[PDB]
């Protein structure tokens, strides 16, 4: 749901002009998207393995 | 009685270098593949163009 | 002179990892392809006789 | 022996309850992804464990269809949860890894 | 204890002597109480002609049925009554009469073999009797699908040549072949330069010579000079013979490319590659886990009932491939896997499997030479085909040389992009079209 | 026997949309597959009727 | 998850398919050179610079 | 000018296990573990278990998995194979001499570590069907199977192949129990060619100290006699006719051994009239078409069957059989020449010496010698014992066949096959 | 055969006959497995010709009249020229056939040569059968009289 909301975030940013907060938050959501999918979700999956003794 | 079977004579269809029953086919083998693959090589060469 | 086996009478089966299953000893199969039309079971839902691991140079 | 390993256990029991396969009478080994290694270990299960496994899953998919959950009584207690598949699964992977080392030489 | 290396050196010198004749007389002494003696003639059926054909076989049939010195029934009487075993075979190249006997009986063993190989009293009575027997054999041989397909593969690959012929010949020859025909073949072909007295077991070589001189006195003594010819080379076709018979419950296919034959160093390396592919049979213990990728897939996917690799040698030629047996809907898949194997080995033979094949071959070899009869047969044949006996250590040397490169090389030389001979029998609807088989003989990726 | 099962064409339909075993169990999140389909032809039809005038 | 593929045999078998894979890029590039008439490269080739 | 040979070295451990080796200085080595666990040790609640067992020799053991046995052995060009008679199983292993270590370990794992896993065992049960199918396509396989089924009530009555009703039914417990009951020390013999007796002994004292099944080579086989008949249409009638002979080892058993060679076993001469075969010659005198006769002679720990085995056309079946049986009767009546008896002796002796020529053959002799006798008994002394047979004992052997309650098995078109009753 | 041979008795009484006689009554009511697929139209034809003749037949009718039966018989069933004899003559021999099942219950029949149907002696056996006891008379009874 962090991914969904983040994508909503990027939709919303896409919708605003390239000016003050909009820029930084947009860079962050960009980093977050590629973080969640590339690094955050695989780790989270692995932790639950170790949680189920698996 | 399956020993009555000869393979029919084939000289009538045979390539010239594969005709002597006494001559190994290994010599002509390279040439015969050479010719027929050159026939396909040139075709591709033509189609490619 | 034991080995019942080649006292040439009762049966011996062999199974193997590498090699085809054998059936053993004795009885006519034998002076019996000599006067003839012993027509032979030669490759019907089957094994193969002779058997290998018996090649050369 | 330990206050703290009873805590890692309490974290584990949390996550267990939180995952909530229990809630549909499932066991942890009912929930495993079927790959080839898993598929074979189901093959290897004795008659009863297999028949029990198919029933658990059948009961659960039924609930999952009707969007429901068991009585709390009828949920699977964390302690009462048998890794009936574990040893089979381990033996399979064990056999596969052998074949894999042999394939290397 | 003894290393295997050491253990090869221990195996004795095959002792060779030549008679004043042509007749070579050869022996391996062992401490056995028992021997195999016999005569390897360089007669076969490559040696016969279309009119001749099936003579040697008719001779084999006549060979034990009584000599000038020991009439009809009585040779049997002598052999049997001394507990010895008399035996014979002919191939497309080789004829062999041999006795298993007691070692103390090597005298009368030789005495007999001599009488057999010269003084064959080919009584008219008997040649007549024999013709019905030899025909019956033809009728029963028609039922061995395996025996058939190898006759067909020979008939198509060598298509034109004397090698294409069967050892028994056609029905018609057997019925027409006269005593004149037979003695003519006998007097042409049973000459001392073209035969070896071979022995293995519990004997000194000295006795074997004494007996060679005694009883093989003057075979080609004043003989030889006129119209002995050498063998012609035999043209390989590569070609297909499909004899379709859906009344038969399983298909036999036998596929082959052209072999180099007896002499060639390449035989060793090919035999390795063969060994790697190996053989299968539905009675084989433990199926899925077999080393051979053919035999594994064969067993898992129930793709056949039997296969066997082979390399048959003749002078200057031979048949190298595999034969199998399967269901009517397996013929294709079985073909695919066998062919893709050949090609894998042509292109990308790994180092490891070649050591397996090398061991498999060593194990075959030592194990093959077990006791008087095999060793004797190998003495006799070898002298015909190599002019030596090749000592086991030499084979180990020749084997040890081979590795993955020596495989990919020697396989590619024989297999890669070569026209096979196919023979097929029984329910063979799904036997791949020849073009498609021949397409299988190379990879596009390579 | 049933025409629906053996006729070469109706075969295909029956194996896909009639006799096909679905889970007892899949939910609304599975409806999107078909609605994607319904979208593709609705786009084809209006898209066509538009192309007649564009 | 490719640990599987690291052993003596695998390196033999790669070493086997290397001259082939070499030539397959020779095929593929020279084809792309010819099909695009790559200018930059083809100037080097005697005969074929037809200008 | 070869090696002056080593002798066999032969050792009885106090647990009753037997070790024999020979250092032939051979490039290859053979090892057999010969167990008293043949098919006679099945009872009517577990028939077939030893045949599944025969097939199970590359299933997973404790520290050697199925895959490894196959690959491990095949990697060295090794063979592993398991051969049953009605009395013994014989687990024998072969390879190059440098490789005895790897092969021995596999061998002991099979015979002493079988895990018998449910799913591996279930996977194997179709193979009894194939295996039986292949074997039972020699008409003789059936006959000699029924012959034993009809002779004995018990033990030697049991078949070398699993009953069809048990295919799919033999269990891992039944397997496990069979090994425990039968593969013990008192019941085993470890024989090695191209290995040294110190090593064998070490292996035996380390790994083959097993005991706690049962003692006795012994339910004790109750001969009973009877006849089993099987309508084929095979066009050729196979038939065997038999009385209780002598237990292997005993002096009387060599009388029968020699009588077998008087009446005549196999051929010696390729496509010969068998001038020396009395049975063949007596049957020929009456009978003008294709046939075969050979004297049949099986000998076991605690019984044996003697008689003869006929193959005839359906209509001649009786004529052949009655001709054959008379011809025996004629020796019982005392019509037997000393040079006849002499001939059969040279036939037997040479056949023996011949039989032990190869490693496979020698190892088998020694294995079975060990289990039936608890000894090794050299050629010199076997031939001696053969020579020791009196003309009279052979007559008496034949007397015993003629006068003794009979057993018959025949299959084909039986319409002119006799009935015992009718002989 | 499959259907019939799922009463253990079918096999038994089949083997019982196979063991008693050498000949004739030894033959099974069901085709040997080896003959399945093998019995021919000629063999069929010949069986009818040899066996379905007048001397060998009886035409019995209920709710029909004897004039009609007789007409039908004299018109249509005047056939003859197989064989005469109810007769190879069945040679009793005795023996035993045993079949390892695992069926948990052992069925067994034990038997000697009795009397040919018709003869006075055959009614002695008929009565002896009822002394020793045939089927039950009373549903779930102890068979006090058996
Ligand atoms: C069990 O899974 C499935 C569904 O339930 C979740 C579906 O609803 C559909 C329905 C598909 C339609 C209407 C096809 C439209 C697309 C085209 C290109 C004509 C299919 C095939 C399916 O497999």
């Amino acid at each position: 749901w962090a991914l969904v909301a983040d994508l909503l975030t990027l939709t919303w940013i896409g919708g605003q002009p390239v000016e003050h907060p909009y820029i930084t938050i947009g860079q962050l959501a960009s980093v977050l998207y590629f973080l969640l999918i590339l690094v955050l979700m695989p780790t989270a999956g692995t932790i639950e393995n170790k949680l189920l003794k698996w | 009685s399956h020993t009555d079977i000869k393979v029919p004579d084939f000289s009538d269809y045979r390539r010239p270098e594969v005709l002597d029953s006494t001559k190994s086919s290994k010599e002509s083998s390279e040439a015969r593949k050479g010719f027929s693959y050159l026939v396909t090589a040139t075709t591709t060469v033509g189609v490619a163009y | 002179m034991l080995s019942v086996a080649a006292r040439s009478g009762p049966f011996a089966p062999v199974l193997s990892a590498t090699s085809r299953g054998v059936a053993g000893a004795l009885r006519p199969l034998v002076q019996a392809a000599v006067p003839a039309t012993s027509e032979s079971p030669v490759l019907d839902l089957k094994r193969s006789v002779l058997c290998r691991e018996s090649l050369r140079g | 022996v330990s206050a703290s390993s009873r805590w890692l256990e309490g974290i584990r029991k949390w996550y267990y309850n939180a995952a909530g396969f229990n809630k549909l009478g499932l066991m942890r080994d009912d929930t495993i992804h079927e790959n080839d290694d898993v598929k074979e270990a189901i093959r290897r299960l004795p008659e009863n464990l297999y028949d029990d496994r198919v029933f658990r899953i059948k009961r659960a998919l039924d609930l999952s269809m009707r969007q429901q959950i068991l009585p709390k009584e009828q949920w699977t207690k964390y302690e009462e949860d048998k890794s009936y598949l574990e040893p089979y699964l381990k033996e399979v992977i064990r056999e596969r890894k052998e074949r894999e080392e042999w394939a290397k030489k | 204890t003894a290393t295997y290396a050491q253990a090869l050196q221990s195996v004795p010198e095959t002792q060779v002597s030549q008679l004043d004749n042509g007749l070579r007389v050869a022996s391996e002494q062992s401490s056995q109480p028992t021997c195999t003696v016999g005569v390897w003639i360089d007669a076969g059926s490559r040696y016969e002609s279309e009119k001749n054909n099936g003579a040697g076989y008719f001779v084999e049939h006549l060979a034990f049925k009584g000599t000038k010195n020991r009439p009809g029934n009585a040779l049997e009487k002598e052999v049997e009554s001394m507990g010895a075993h008399l035996n014979a075979y002919s191939t497309r190249e080789h004829t062999a009469y041999y006795i298993k006997a007691l070692s103390k009986d090597l005298p009368k063993a030789v005495e007999l073999l001599a009488d057999i190989v010269q003084n064959c009293s080919l009584e008219d009575s008997q040649i007549e009797k024999e013709r019905d027997v030899i025909l019956q054999e033809l009728q029963e041989n028609d039922t061995s699908m395996r025996d058939v397909v190898f006759n067909y593969l020979h008939a198509t690959a060598f298509q034109g040549t004397p090698l294409a012929q069967s050892v028994e010949g056609p029905s018609e020859n057997v019925r027409k072949l006269s005593r004149a025909d037979l003695t003519e073949y006998l007097s042409r072909h049973y000459k001392a330069p073209r035969m070896v007295l071979a022995a293995a077991g519990g004997l000194e070589h000295r006795q074997l010579l004494d007996l060679a001189q005694k009883h093989f006195s003057g075979l080609s003594g004043t003989y030889d000079e006129d119209a002995v010819p050498t063998l012609s080379p035999c043209r390989f076709t590569g070609s297909q013979i499909c004899h379709r018979e859906d009344g038969l419950p399983l298909a036999h296919v036998a596929i082959a490319v052209e072999g180099p034959g007896w002499a060639h160093p390449d035989n060793v390396a090919l035999q390795v590659a063969n060994a790697i592919i190996g053989h299968y049979d539905c009675t084989y213990g433990g199926g899925a886990h077999l080393s051979s990728p053919l035999a594994s897939i064969a067993a898992t996917n129930k793709l056949c009932q039997s296969f066997q690799t082979f390399n048959i040698c003749y002078a200057d030629t031979g048949l190298l491939g595999a034969h199998f047996v399967c269901d009517h809907m397996s013929i294709d898949d079985m073909m695919f896997v066998l062919q893709g194997q050949w090609m894998r080995l042509c292109t990308s033979a790994t180092e490891s499997e070649v050591l397996r094949g090398k061991n498999l071959l060593r194990n075959a070899l030592v194990s093959h030479l077990d006791g008087t009869t095999p060793v004797c047969e190998d003495i006799g044949r070898s002298l015909l085909t190599y002019g030596r006996r090749i000592p086991l250590a030499e084979w180990e040397s020749r084997i040890a040389e081979v590795d993955a490169r020596v495989v990919r090389e020697v396989c590619s030389k024989y297999f890669y992009d070569q026209c096979p001979a196919v023979a097929g029998f029984g329910p063979i609807e799904q036997l791949p079209d020849y073009n498609r088989i021949r397409s299988g003989m190379f990879w596009l990726r390579f | 026997t049933n025409i629906r099962k053996s006729h070469p064409l109706m075969k295909i339909v029956n194996n896909a949309f009639i006799d096909l075993p679905a889970p007892s169990n899949i939910s609304s999140w599975w409806n999107f597959g078909s609605l994607l389909g319904i979208c593709l032809i609705l786009q084809i039809l209006t898209g066509l009727f538009l192309a007649m005038h564009y | 998850m490719l640990t599987r593929f690291l052993g003596p045999r695998y390196r033999q078998l790669a070493r086997n398919w290397v001259p082939t894979a070499s030539l397959w890029g020779a095929v593929g590039a020279v084809g792309l050179v010819w099909a695009t008439d790559w200018r930059l490269i083809l100037d080097w080739v005697p005969y074929i610079n037809g200008k | 000018v070869p090696p002056h040979p080593q002798d066999l070295e032969f050792t009885r451990l106090p647990n009753g296990l037997v070790i024999a080796s020979l250092e032939n200085y051979a490039p290859a080595s053979r090892i057999g573990l010969f167990i008293k666990a043949g098919s006679r040790y099945e009872n009517s609640n577990n028939l077939g278990t030893s045949h599944l067992l025969r097939l199970a020799s590359s299933l997973t053991t404790k520290g050697a998995s199925s895959f490894k046995i196959t690959r491990g052995i095949e990697a060295v060009g090794g063979k592993l194979s398991v051969t049953s008679t009605r009395e013994n199983m014989a687990y024998t292993v072969e390879c190059l001499r440098d490789d005895v270590d790897i092969l021995m370990e596999f061998l002991l794992n099979v015979t002493t570590a079988p895990e018998f896993r449910r799913w591996e065992v279930a996977a194997l049960q179709p193979q009894l069907r194939i295996d039986k199918a292949v074997a039972l396509q020699n008409p003789q396989a059936h006959v000699i199977e029924n012959l034993h089924a009809a002779a004995y009530r018990n033990a030697l009555a049991n078949s070398l192949y699993c009953p069809d009703y048990r295919i799919g039914k033999v269990t891992p417990v039944e397997l496990h129990d069979y090994v425990q009951n039968h593969f013990t020390s008192a019941r085993m013999a470890l024989i090695g060619l191209g290995v040294s007796h110190p090593v064998l002994k070490q292996v035996a004292e380390q790994f083959l100290n097993i005991r706690g099944g049962l003692g006795l080579s012994g339910a004790k086989a109750k001969y009973h006699g009877g006849e089993i008949r099987e309508q084929n249409g095979d066009s050729l009638v196979h038939a065997a006719l038999v009385a209780e002979s002598a237990a292997i080892g005993s002096a009387e058993a060599n009388a029968f051994s020699v009588l077998q060679h008087v009446l005549g076993a196999g051929p010696h001469v390729k496509r010969g009239s068998n001038a020396t075969s009395s049975l063949y010659q007596a049957v020929a005198k009456g009978v003008h078409q294709p046939f075969d006769v050979s004297a049949f002679n099986a000998s076991y720990s605690d019984s044996g069957l003697f008689g003869f085995y006929t193959i005839s056309q359906a209509a001649s079946a009786g004529d052949v059989i009655k001709a054959a049986y008379n011809q025996v009767k004629t020796i019982a009546q005392g019509n037997l020449s000393n040079p006849d008896v002499q001939a059969a002796k040279n036939k037997l002796k040479a056949g023996y010496l011949m039989s032990v020529e190869s490693s496979e053959g020698f190892l088998d002799e020694v294995g079975s010698q060990a289990l039936a006798a608890g000894s090794y008994t050299p050629p010199s002394t076997v031939l001696q014992q053969i020579d020791a047979v009196a003309d009279a004992d052979v007559i008496n052997a034949a007397k015993k066949f003629v006068s003794g309650r009979k057993s018959m098995a025949a299959s084909g078109n039986l319409g002119h096959t006799p009935f015992i009753d009718e002989l």
